[PDB]
Parts: C-alpha cells; structure tokens; sequence
RNA sequence: GCAGUCAAGCGCGACAUUGCUAUACCGAAGCAGAAUUCGGUA
RNA sequence: AGCGAAACCACAGCCAAGGAACGGUUGG
RNA sequence: AGAACUGGCGAUGCGGGAUGAACCGAACGUAGAGUUAAGGUGCCGGAAUACACGCUCAUCAGACACAAAAGGUGUUAGUUCAUCUAGACAGCCGGACGGUGGCCAUGGAAGUCGGAAUCCGCUAAGGAGUGUGUAACAACUCACCGGCCGAAUGAACUA
C-alpha cells in the first residue's frame, strides 16, 4: 500500500547563505525510508544537491482531504525505459490520491513495463468539472444514468465436487 | 474498452419478431425465417415492441464487430421476409448454345460433354437470362455463386473466352 | 494472328460481365492479402525487404 | 493500427468570404438571396457577365447566414437577420430578369429508345454509341425509361429537353433596412 | 570491392544510385488454339 | 550314442534429450 | 596465441536448480522442538486452481543474447501537429467553366501515345489536368467546393 509523504531539504546551511531555497516536493512511498531515498534521488537528478551536503528538515505524511469522495485525477509522469526518457500524462478516476498513484504504478508496470525504480510523479491534480477530461475511457464513466450488468460472474467453489451444475447468471 | 454499445433494429407493423436465447425468428407476409446466433454472444431487448436493441457490455473492437454485424444480419432477414430478394444471371455463348434444365443442369457449355449440375438449396423462374428468388439472401446468393463458379474455363485465355453464366442483376422481388 | 485480334474481339463484344466488379474486389482484397503475407511467409525476409524498399 | 488507410482552402478562406459578404452588404445598393437549385456553371457565368454592376456573392449557407445575422442581436445591419431567416442594378430590372431568365437543362417527360443522342433524331443524323461505355448501360442503368437513374440516363444521352429558371425568395433594401417579399420561380 | 550524392536518426548512418570487372491442382502473361514461361500446394 | 575343453568373466544388453565426442534425471 | 594483478576451486560434504565445474544460499559431532535462505506452492512434488491491476491467440506462442534493421487492414497504452457547432471523418447528389483544341509535335492525338512553361477572368469550386477509355473527339472521375448529413476526426511519431 502506497503512502504520500512531504520532504523538504535545505542543503545544510553554511555561512553567508542562511535558510537556502528549501526545496519542497511530495513523494509517494510505502515507508519513510523509501520516501527519503526517493527524495534524495530526485534532488540529485533534477537539482545539484546530494546527500553529502544535504539534510532532511522534516518528513510528514499527508492524508487525503476526502477519502470518501470520488475524483478524477490528472497525473503528469516522467519515466525511463529501454528507450530514452519522455514525459507522460494520464487521467485516473479514483477516490484518493494514494489509490490513483498506486493504479498508475500498476498500469505502468503492466503496459509500459516501467516499475517504481524508473517512474517519477511530477504532479497530481484533481479535475473539477466535466468536459475537461481528455481521455475517452475516463469520459466513459461520466455519462448520466450509467447502468451496466456484470455478465458471466466467476463464482468461487469451496468444494471439489458440486452436484448443481452452477450457472454464471448475475 | 466500451462499457455498453447498442444497435437498433426496426420492426415494421407487417412483421413479428420472437426472440429467445440467441436463436432468432422472423415472421412476415412472405413466410418465416430463423437463424442461430448462439456463437455471437449478444443480448436483445424489447424496448417499445416496435424496435429491437442488440447490445454488448464490456466488449472491445473484436466483440463490437459482431455487435454491429448482428444488426446487419437482422436487417437483411427482415428485408427478405418483408420483400424478398431476386437474383439474375446472363447466358453468353459464342458458338456452342447453352441449354439449362431444372437441381440445375448446364449442358453444351463450350462444347463440354460433361453436364455440370448445381443443387438447389430459392426458386427458379424466367431473353437468355435466369431469375432466382428466395426469402433467404444467403441461399439464393450461394446458388448463384455456385452456378457462376461451375463454368470454369480451365487452361484457356480469360479475356478471349467469355462463355459462361455470371451474376447480372440484384434486387427485391417486390 | 493479325496485328490486333484480342483487342478487336473485345471491342466487338466487350469484356467479361463481372470483370469490373471482380477486379475491384481483387484490389480490395489485396490490402488484406498484403497484411497476411507480412504476418506469414527466406520468403518472409524477402517480402519484408521489398515492402521496406517500396 | 488497422485504420482506413491544388490544396484545401481552410478557415482563412471562410473568414475572407465573410469579410467580402459584409463589404457587399454595406456597399451594394440592393441585396438578394438566390435560393438557386442545381445550375450548370455556364448559366452562373452567363448571369455574372450579363451585367457588370452586380457580383454573385456566394458561400456556405451557414457562413452566409452568419454574415447576414443568425440572431437579431448579431445582425450586421438592421433587419438583416429577417432576410437570413448583391446588385447595384435597378430592382425592377433585376426582378424582371429573374422572372424571365431561362436556360436549357437536362419526371413528366417521356423518352422512348442505340445512338449517342438516344434516338431523338433520325439514325443518319445520329451517331452510334461508344462501345467503351457499354458496361455502364447494364451495371448502372440496368438497360422506354421515362413516362435518379432516369436523370442519369438522360444526361448520358445529352437530352437537354428540360429548362431551368432562377428563383428568389426575398430581397433586402440596404438603406431602408427592410425585407420585401419577392417569391418568384 | 573501390571512389561520390545521399540522410529517419545518432563527424557516423536506411531504399535507390554514378565509372571498371517428375505427376497432379490453382493464380499471372498479347494465353487467338496448341505449345510455353513465372508463382504456390506437395 | 558316449567322453569332453579353452579365450573371457566388476557389473551387461529395448530405446528417446542433455549430463570433457565422457556415457552406463524426465518418458516411451 | 603469450604475459601482469586480482575473487572461488582445489583438501568439500548439504539444500535449490528435470542432472550437472564455473549458478544462489549455506561450509558439517550424535539427537528432540521451533524459525528460515536460495528455490517453490495444478499432479508427479511437501506448499494458495490466493488476491488486484493490464497485457497475448501465436498454423509449431509463451514459460529458454547473437540472426532483430525493418514489415503486419493484429491488439492495448502514450507524444508532436492539422481540422473542429464559422458544422469534425465518412456516405450519396450537384458544380467541376471561359482564350483553349495554349506552344511544338499531326495521317489522327482536343488535359491524360509525346517535349518544354505552367496565365489571366472568375467563383463557394476548375491541375492548360490524378486516373479509366477511343486512331481523335465522346463518357465517368479526384483535388477543389456547395447541398443532404451531426462530434469529435485526421497525419506523423513513442511504449
């Protein structure tokens, strides 16, 4: 289960430079250690700050404001694969940011074969109104009075032998 | 992935459609036509007793192809039942006259002693032209195709030799 | 064997009744046949090279 | 993958035509809405060259309506939207020309049948049909045929026995800002 | 092979390109018939 | 009918893949 | 082929890997209870025909880095542009002109057997012409627009 963390670093302030830029970003990780490692990697890559002169001011966990509210999430993702790195944008209809990022990671590992090692979450934002969604598969669930069945349900059997010839009707 | 895609079929007052498991039956002035679609995996609904919907849920392009072709097949069946279909073929020969006797037998085609026979699956009626009419489009069309395909001019120039029977006109009986 | 006999016969009588429809159907089917050959078939390598050159 | 495998004008031409229509509306003494049916181009060019004081302003119907004014508030000129719902010549002369102008063109007519003209003239005067078009007579024409296939057959034989006349539904006055009913055919 | 133009991309680099050195059954051909040629199954 | 050996003898002759041609675990 | 430095072997059993010298863990007294590594959990084989998200019909798939640069009207996801309620793609109908049959070439070739430029007038739209076709005209036509049509469509690239 993923979790959202906030990490800030200001590169061990020295003489003549008190309170540096104080780089701030949000990191999604399953634990504090992984969040700190990802923050260090992002600082090394995007910025010129390394752990040699770095410092973790504070790490905090951010909880989604409305864990029971359905939202459409627009995520900008930059990931690396066998080919060169390129930007990517996707839209996810989920309830919480953590679930949306988890689904994005699962899709990337499934379709693009990209795993957590080479995936960067640039930004996660909520789409407020309809007709701003640019993906058809997300617009699919926005239709008014959406009703559909669940044909051919895969019923589970607790016994090897069943004297019923079960039907998959729903 | 499409959550639900549906196609509509009209039901004229002169015909009645009874729908059960995928087997489909049509009744009209010209007779009754029935077909089996248990391998197409589509569902039907009675929305207003005058229109028939065929829909597929959670089906992709592969399933959408069958979803759409179901409407075409049902429309073809309805048109055949209401009005029927007519097919015609032309007799062309250079030197050897072609004699056809109704099973349909072709004799004296390009001076060939062998008599080519095409079983009848559809009716035969009559200029030097044949007329084929039947409620089922598939039956009459296949009969015409078989009639055209038996007159193969083997080991001969295609352009120079024109003898044979070919499909010429298509339309409804009405 | 005159200067032009097949052409003269065609002009006098004409082409086959279904020549146009058959040719159009063959042209239409060639599109699917190209894909089938690409996904099928030394011969396959030669076909791929020819397609790339085209 | 697996898809259905001179240059186009574009929106710039539409904007230019809209501006030209606006200029014609605000410049020409009289404005007419020609609801003309299918017309042979010589007819249009003959009408254009008949008088040098008029311009045959045309374009997409929606584009022309927008220039005229699809709404009362969007009208380019007062009461112009009514016309939507280009000649400096005399109005009476223009309407007389519209009501009297007539041109030959390709139904109540009856045609009995081969030759190029279709047998409307003696065999000696007529010429045999070109054998290259023989497949057309069967595949499309299916072949008396008269007492869209009939129109196509008549056009193929070049039987221009019909006639066409320009029709206008309404006329608009530039300065007066009003629409006069002049339904003619 | 040598030497030059290439240039999707990454001074190197794609398709072209310039000087020497058996039987049987199907599809196509200007197949008029026969005969013949090219491709496929085997 | 009777008398009567010797060479040789760790283990031995139904076969399929691969364990330096090494050939002597999954199947038929 | 021959040399210089460096980690295992060699003197070495055990589990895993259909078996295994260059593979992983683990380096060893005889026993009982318990927890694990690599390796595994449909049967042979002791262990879930576990969960969740997507992908693939393969007529010799798949579960093992060279021949791999490219091809496919096979499929699922992304990037850059064009059109877009001034009417998106598509399907039908209509227009698709005048000098003109441009110049040369002419047994006849008028846009389409050939050679060289490609204009004006225009109209919402005509390449002195993208094709079928005739010894030449004839007839259809796409590109170019309009009308009937009603929402997203198209071109090129990446996974």
């Amino acid at each position: 289960h993923f979790k959202e963390y906030q990490v800030i670093g200001r590169r061990l302030p020295t003489e003549s430079v008190p309170e540096p830029k104080l780089f701030r970003m949000r990191i999604f990780a399953s634990n504090e250690v992984i969040a700190k490692s990802r923050y260090w990697y992002f600082l090394q890559k995007l910025h010129k700050v390394k752990k040699a002169s770095g410092e973790i001011v504070s790490i905090n966990q951010i909880n989604e404001a409305h864990p029971t509210k359905v939202k459409n999430f627009g995520v900008w993702v930059r990931y690396d694969s066998r080919s060169g790195t390129h930007n990517m944008y996707k839209e996810i209809r989920d309830v919480s940011r953590v679930a949306a990022v988890e689904t994005l990671y699962q899709d990337m590992a499934a379709r693009h074969r990209a795993r957590f090692r080479s995936i960067h979450i640039l930004k996660v934002a909520e789409i407020e109104k309809t007709a701003d969604v640019k993906r058809q598969y997300v617009k699919q669930f926005l239709t008014k009075d959406l009703k559909f069945p669940l044909p051919h349900r895969v019923q589970k059997s607790t016994k090897t032998f069943s004297y019923k010839r079960p039907s998959t009707f729903y | 992935k499409y959550i639900q895609t549906e196609q509509q079929i009209e039901v004229p007052e002169g015909v009645t459609v009874s729908i059960k498991s995928r087997i489909v039956k049509v009744v009209g002035p010209r007779g009754t036509l029935t077909k089996n679609l248990k391998h197409i995996d589509v569902t039907f609904t009675k929305v207003n007793n005058q229109l028939i919907k065929v829909a597929v849920h959670n089906g992709g392009r592969k399933h959408v192809a069958a979803l759409r072709t179901v409407k075409s097949l049902v429309d073809n069946m309805i048109t055949g039942v209401t009005k029927g279909y007519k097919y015609k073929m032309r007799y062309v020969y250079a030197h050897f006259p072609i004699n056809v006797n109704i099973f349909i037998e072709v004799r004296n085609f390009l001076g060939d002693k062998k008599i080519r026979n095409v079983p009848v699956r559809v009716t035969i009626e009559f200029k030097d032209e044949i007329v084929l009419s039947g409620n089922s489009v598939e039956d009459v069309s296949q009969n015409a195709a078989d009639l055209q395909q038996i007159c193969r001019v083997r080991n001969k120039d295609i352009r120079k030799f024109l003898d044979g029977i070919y499909v010429s006109h298509k339309g409804f009986i009405t | 064997p005159q200067n032009d006999y097949i052409e003269r016969h065609i002009k006098q009588h004409g082409k086959r009744l279904d020549h146009e429809e058959r040719k159009r159907k063959r042209e239409a089917r060639e599109s699917h046949k190209i894909s089938e050959r690409a996904q099928k078939l030394w011969k396959g390598k030669q076909f791929a090279k020819k397609r790339y050159a085209e | 993958r697996s898809k259905r495998s001179t240059d186009k004008k574009g929106r710039e031409n539409k904007e230019r035509i809209f501006d030209e229509v606006r200029e014609a509306l605000d410049t020409y003494r009289y404005v007419w809405v020609l609801h003309l049916d299918d017309v042979r181009t010589p007819v249009l060019q003959e009408i254009r060259t008949s008088w040098a004081g008029s311009k045959l302003i045309m374009g997409k119907r929606k584009v022309l309506q927008k220039a005229l004014g699809e709404k009362r508030e969007e009208e380019y000129k007062e009461n112009l939207y009514q016309l939507s719902k280009f000649t400096d010549e005399d109005v009476n002369t223009v309407k007389e020309y519209f009501k009297s102008y007539v041109r030959s063109d390709y139904a109540p007519l009856t045609f009995t049948i081969v030759y190029s003209r279709g047998g409307q003239i003696p065999a000696e005067e007529d010429v045999p049909m070109i054998h290259s078009l023989e497949p057309t007579m069967r595949n499309k024409f299916e072949i008396l045929v008269c007492t869209v296939r009939q129109a196509l057959i008549l056009k193929q034989f070049g039987i221009a026995a019909s006639e066409f006349k320009v029709k206008v539904s309404a006329y608009y006055d530039n300065d007066s800002s009003t629409v006069e009913s002049t339904n003619i055919n």
